[PDB]
């Protein structure tokens, strides 16, 4: 029942985040016509870390989803809490044209996963060699 | 030493990092290249301390990876948790296969 | 007879595969798929590596799907023939929706072992990497 | 008496010379040859076979290995050969980087592919009432 309040919490976080992202997107796009501009107007003082933290605070609607996908892909690109992101993608797919965005997100996820998996493989191998050389 | 963890988190979480660099900044790369064999030690002590905890593990792993590419009883304690995490990620991958199939 | 199949083999792959499915032995079929998958210069758009193979695979009806499934299991058991069978299998799945439990369970069972051996190779390769 | 099995190991060096020269001839199937003569060898002692392998043949051997790796031809054997070449020993470092890269690419390929297949088998079996 409190998950409804959590749902409105993440929905609002999505509106705020998407609006801020659009603000900076537009700023940079229009920064190309004249470099000398005032900086953008953001509400609290970024920018995905907010959505992430309000997503991490919860203990374990259709219209809101594309924005969430944008931030999901954004988590994937910045290597931000990958287990949570994977679980989110799996849940979004499990319930509820946008499919291509999902392909994009899963691609970025698989990529992040392979990156850190290989990284840990390397670290383990090194640890084994150096332990052996002791 | 906590703010150390903070900075280490910031340099690897950058909005857009310098390509062709371990951590992501050639400066701190140059730093990890040069330590005093008793600095590196304290560093990997903190790396153990952080690797123990799940949320701070990937950063410690990045630092450890950068460190492992720079040089020729504690390493055990790192190894065990690192392998645990490796298996966790493997599970995540199996799930990734399911997800990949559904669509 | 079989030589007509052989000339279709000197040319067209669709009927080569259909005919090979219709008539034993599957060795020449295995040869076909092998030459398709292991080619020096394939087609990046294609699944198997050659469009017509994907085509005959998707155009495949129920009986051919089941038979070729059986042969896929068979080829899968042998570790030298496993890769090819795996690519053919993957392609067939990508071309047909989630529309006997025996062959599926068997294929799953051998495939999982294969996956395991590949993981092992990946670990060994991590070692190969750090040494370098 | 194992030393003659080591010379048997040397038998493939000739195959390497043949294949490489044939390749130069074509520059203006032969890898299947060196490969098959490599697979004809017994699983034991090939460690020693590569151990006693001459220095001149190894660049040629590396070329054929990378060619196997890029074409996904018997990936386990290629990996085992690479690890043995490395275990038993500047530009060759680069060649090794290339072959190992193509190898890992092949591995990630077959592993992800088989993951897909396993998941599928599981789902259709589950949806089989």
């Amino acid at each position: 029942v409190e998950t409804l309040m959590a749902g409105e919490r993440i929905a609002e976080a999505l509106e705020l985040g998407m609006t801020d992202l659009n603000t900076i997107r537009e700023w940079e796009e229009a920064r190309q016509i004249n470099p000398n501009i005032a900086p953008p107007q953001r509400n609290p003082i970024p920018a995905e870390t907010y959505v992430l933290n309000t997503l991490q605070k919860i203990k374990p609607p259709f219209s809101t989803i594309p924005s969430l996908l944008t931030f999901l892909n954004l988590f994937a690109q910045r290597e931000l809490n990958v287990p949570l992101t994977c679980r989110i993608l799996f849940f979004v797919l499990k319930t509820h044209t946008m499919r291509a965005t999902l392909e994009k997100v899963r691609a970025n996820l698989r990529a992040a996963l392979r990156r850190q998996k290989d990284e840990m493989g390397f670290n383990i191998a090194a640890l084994k060699v150096v332990s052996m050389q002791l | 030493p906590g703010r150390l963890l903070n900075l280490f988190t910031n340099v690897v979480t950058t909005r857009n990092p310098d390509p062709d660099s371990l951590t992501g900044l050639k400066a701190v790369d140059d730093v990890l290249a040069k330590l005093s064999d008793e600095q590196i030690f304290q560093l990997l002590l903190r790396l153990r301390d952080w690797n123990t905890n799940a949320r701070t593990a990937p950063v410690a792993q990045r630092v450890l990876w950068a460190l492992f590419k720079s040089h020729p009883e504690v390493l055990d304690a790192i190894k065990v948790y690192t392998e645990r995490h490796y298996k966790r990620i493997e599970e995540l991958v199996d799930e990734s296969y399911l997800v990949e199939y559904t669509l």
